[PDB]
């Protein structure tokens, strides 16, 4: 339960965010360590970033949207999470065994979500308990908790949830399902209305420590401190941009 | 989409202490507040009290005298406790997660994540299974090509009773009525189904009553009366 | 204590109408108001918070307006799923106080009740008591009167009705009144008449049975 662990000297504050709450379920070398568990096991992204990023588009490509904004529960065949226009599935509860590394969620600012049983109480088993789970269920904040989450699964692929995104309408089958700010293609698809993950705009994702892991081809990116407002609350946060 | 989970014993006798818990999924974050709501039967929603990110609370002045809400951040569990409970505390108790933010001057609150409810019957009665008499179809109950028959589920406590017909086969035209609290303290539910006149002698109509708080099962066969 | 009064308590509307329930504050509550949707069986939903914002994925029909002492929820075209009870709620004051709720039923053509009278079972009379059930089936509107005449003796106190929630599909209410007399009293009298007055009846109907039939 409570590691009381004797004493520590300096001026103190609270209990904070624990590491044991990280699901290290990683089936490519298991681990000799923890940094070991994540690199020499799973994320083997070497240099294919030019042609991985090839399958993504500028926002200009997509069909202009008519009329009123709706929400899409389709998410189908859209399977390139490193592109800004990935239309993700709304967040469910994902069992701890399918996660390698920490899970980050975005009230646009990033926060860690830890392992827990199906009744919401934190578990500190490094997610190796079977009943451990990552309860990611989301609702768009000013009221819910976050616009979306990104994490890495047991074979090291990045996978994201959030939203659900917006059906801004469109002319043809070459049409956009907006997971971010879009007021280019439709003048009401802002991040607060359609943002479904870290992607602040088509070309800026929220900087966070495992941004280099989950979205690896944004290494070369430039980091900016930007304000944002989410139903009244001020968010100041770094964005990796290009 | 986020939905909460409520636990706790729901049947009370007067002067006990009601004590629910509620798993608000997710850590306490700045501005988050959690609150308890009750719906006494026939009345509207009624506010009990809130506890927020800071640990301090507003209650209803009626219940301050004997209520209390905490938030055990260790298990991400909300707690409601009502003391010296009265039989009038019978209601449906909801727990709700919400966010309250202030843009300087003005502020807004709202509850975006909810429990499922917990019916709490407080009544000095003891859990008694029902007596299920038939409501036999007759000419005075038959008019048309449409005859009506049913089961009167009588004198049970506490509230939750379920009636199904022909063991869940019979779907169409059934009305299971809202139970009533007779002056004894027990309840009288009544479930009727209208069936084709022509089929009264030849199709068999069983009603299947279940009062789970006493582990009572009853399958009364309802048939015509001469 | 800031008292919210909500209007109207009941309201009947068709699918396609504009519907404007409102909610007035005893004193100014700024605009800390919130609108919730309640359907029997489910938890409440927030639709509107801060009196004018739309919660994520609450339909465009739902417009919230007002500030100060006077707030509206407005539905654009009523949808079948929208038929529920709506309560306002202010988050500005020490005791959070609701409105009374507005139950929004569906309008339909007048239906007359089909009254059947069920006589007490012999299974029951052996336990010492008698239950006479009077069913009023699939009628609209909801208002009705059921009275018991035991040999023309109008009763009171010994009758208990309860009415279904409107049908989700045919919009018809149904009511069941239950006389309960002891065996000894039920044995005294002959006629058990359940008299029903409803708007769909041109003049009141009575179903009845004699204690032998
Ligand atoms: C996060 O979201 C997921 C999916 O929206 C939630 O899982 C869902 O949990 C509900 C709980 O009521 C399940 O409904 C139940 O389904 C069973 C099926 O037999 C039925 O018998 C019950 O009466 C009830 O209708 C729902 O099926 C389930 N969906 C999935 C895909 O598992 C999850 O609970 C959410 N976590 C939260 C809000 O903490
Ligand atoms: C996280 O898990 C590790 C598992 O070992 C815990 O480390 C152990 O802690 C207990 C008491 O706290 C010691 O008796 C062991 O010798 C520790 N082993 C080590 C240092 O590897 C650690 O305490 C857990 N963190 C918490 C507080 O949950
Ligand atoms: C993994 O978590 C589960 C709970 O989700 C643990 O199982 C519980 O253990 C306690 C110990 O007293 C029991 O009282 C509960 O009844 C158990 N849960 C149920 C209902 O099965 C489990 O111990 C944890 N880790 C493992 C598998 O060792
Ligand atoms: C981790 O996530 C990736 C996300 O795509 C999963 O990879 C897919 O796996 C399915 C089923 O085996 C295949 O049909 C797809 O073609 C795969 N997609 C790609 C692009 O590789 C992977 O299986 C997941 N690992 C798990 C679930 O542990
Ligand atoms: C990040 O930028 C660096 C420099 O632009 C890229 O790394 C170099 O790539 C060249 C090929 O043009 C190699 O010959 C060098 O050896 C690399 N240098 C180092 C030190 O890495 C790198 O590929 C960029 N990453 C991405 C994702 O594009």
């Amino acid at each position: 339960s409570s590691g009381a662990s004797q004493r520590v000297q300096l001026i103190n504050t609270n209990g904070s965010w624990h590491i044991n709450r990280t699901a290290l379920n990683c089936n490519d070398s298991l681990h000799t360590g923890f940094l070991a568990a994540l690199f020499y096991t799973h994320k083997f992204n070497a240099s294919g970033c030019p042609e991985r990023m090839a399958h993504c588009r500028p926002i200009d490509e997509f069909a202009q949207g008519w009329g009123p904004i709706t929400y899409a529960e389709g998410h189908g065949s859209d399977q390139r999470p490193y592109c800004w226009h990935y239309a993700p599935r709304q967040c469910g509860t994902i069992p701890a065994s399918q996660v390698c590394g920490p899970v980050y969620c975005f009230t646009p600012s990033p926060v860690v979500v830890g392992t827990t049983d199906r009744f919401g109480a934190p578990t500190y088993t490094w997610g190796e308990n079977e009943t451990d789970v990552l309860i990611l269920n989301n609702t768009r904040p000013p009221q819910g908790n976050w616009f979306g989450c990104t994490w890495m699964n047991s074979t090291g692929f990045t996978k994201t949830c959030g939203g659900p995104p917006c059906n801004i309408g469109g002319v043809g089958n070459n049409t956009l399902t907006c997971p971010t700010d879009c007021f280019r293609k439709h003048p009401e698809a802002t991040y607060t209305k359609c943002g479904s993950g870290p992607w602040l705009t088509p070309r800026c994702l929220v900087d966070y420590p495992y941004r280099l892991w989950h979205y690896p081809c944004t290494v070369n990116f430039t980091i900016f401190k930007v304000r944002m407002y989410v139903g009244g609350v001020e968010h100041r946060l770094n964005a990796a941009c290009n | 989409q986020v939905q909460l989970n409520q636990w706790g014993a729901g049947l009370l006798k007067p002067s006990e202490t009601l004590s629910l818990t509620c798993a608000v999924y997710g850590d306490a974050f700045s501005g988050n507040y959690w609150s308890w709501i009750r719906q006494p039967p026939g009345k509207g929603l009624q506010w009990i009290g809130e506890i927020n990110h800071s640990g301090n609370t507003n209650y209803d002045p009626s219940l301050e005298s004997r209520v209390s809400i905490s938030l055990d951040t260790s298990k991400n569990q909300l707690s409601l406790k009502l003391n010296s409970v009265t039989a009038a505390d019978t209601a449906l108790y909801y727990c709700a997660r919400g966010q309250r933010n202030c843009s300087g001057g003005n502020c807004y609150s709202g509850l975006w994540a909810w429990g499922q409810g917990t019916l709490v019957t407080v009544s000095s009665a003891s859990t008694k299974g029902p007596s299920v008499f038939p409501l036999a179809p007759s000419s005075k109950s038959t008019s048309g090509g449409t005859a009506a028959l049913g089961c009167l589920v009588k004198d049970y406590f506490p509230e939750p009773v379920t009636v199904s017909w022909n063991s869940g086969a019979l779907t169409s035209g059934v009305h299971t009525f809202p139970a009533v609290l007779q002056s004894s303290g027990l309840y009288s539910l009544s479930s009727v189904v209208t069936v084709p006149s022509s089929s009264l002698g030849t199709q068999t109509y069983i009603c299947n009553v279940n009062h789970k708080p006493s582990n009572t099962k009853v399958d009364k066969r309802v048939e015509p009366k001469s | 204590a800031i008292h919210m009064t909500q209007s109207p308590f009941s309201l009947s509307a068709s699918v396609g109408d504009r519907v404007t329930i409102t909610c007035r504050a005893s004193q100014g509550i700024r605009n800390d108001l919130a609108w919730y949707q309640h359907k029997p069986g489910t938890a409440p939903k927030v639709l509107i918070y801060a009196a004018s914002s739309l919660q994520d994925g609450v339909s465009s029909r739902f417009s919230g307006s007002g500030s100060g002492t006077l707030f509206t929820l407005t539905i654009s075209s009523l949808q079948p799923e929208d038929f529920a009870t709506y309560y306002c709620l202010q988050g500005y004051n020490y005791p959070r106080t609701f409105g009374q709720g507005t139950k929004v039923e569906m309008k339909r053509t007048v239906a007359a009740p089909s009254v059947f009278i069920f006589p007490p079972s012999d299974e029951q009379l052996k336990s010492g008591t008698a239950s006479v059930v009077c069913l009023l089936n699939n009628f609209y509107p909801r208002e009705a009167k059921v009275q018991w005449k035991v040999d023309n003796a109008l009763q009171s106190g010994n009758s208990q009705e309860s009415v279904t929630e409107q049908d989700s599909k045919d919009s018809t209410y149904s009511l069941s009144s239950t006389l309960t007399l002891s065996k000894a009293d039920y044995e005294k009298h002959k006629v058990y008449a359940c008299e029903v007055t409803h708007q769909g009846l041109s003049s009141p109907v009575t179903k009845s049975f004699n204690r032998g039939e």
